[PDB]
């Protein structure tokens, strides 16, 4: 369980960056 | 228009739900394990 | 633009889930404390 | 507590489905 | 052209919830370890 | 850890309130 949770947390952290870098794109 | 950020947002919302569900299964096991340690005492 | 309103609602659902998990977790953290203290 | 969490997570899954089928209407 | 301030709040709200889940994960890790120790003592 | 989690939860509660006002403030 503990390995699966960090797997999903990392995936959510690499997607937060996408969404945020995607937001400075919108703010133009 | 900004569909691509909405698509990343719903994906993240799915990533976060899944992580909470994995934490829920783990939390449940600790509650169960604590209960056995309690019953050992009683 | 209609999908925004289900996102905000889902964010409210997750927050509420994580708040209920936090009560459970605080409860197990306290239970562990009392088992440690019986040992000591 | 556990029953409640199960209920909110129940709700979350279904709102997630509703969100995704709607993002599909907007074309993915 | 509207609702871009709203998307802002959503995205920082997801950072909010991830950071809360990440903190919760560390505390849960700790309780699991604590239980393991308690189980080892009986065995 | 508990105090840290409470502060992040509190923040997310306010931000959730902001987004619902932004969401209602999305009409004419």
């Amino acid at each position: 369980y503990e390995q699966k949770i960090e797997e999903l947390l990392k995936k959510a952290e690499e997607q937060q960056k996408k969404n945020e870098e995607e937001l400075k794109k919108l703010e133009k | 228009q900004a569909r691509q950020l909405l698509s990343g947002i719903v994906q993240q919302q799915n990533n976060l739900l899944r992580a909470i569900e994995a934490q829920q299964h783990l939390l449940q096991l600790t509650v169960w394990g604590i209960k056995q340690l309690q019953a050992r005492i009683l």
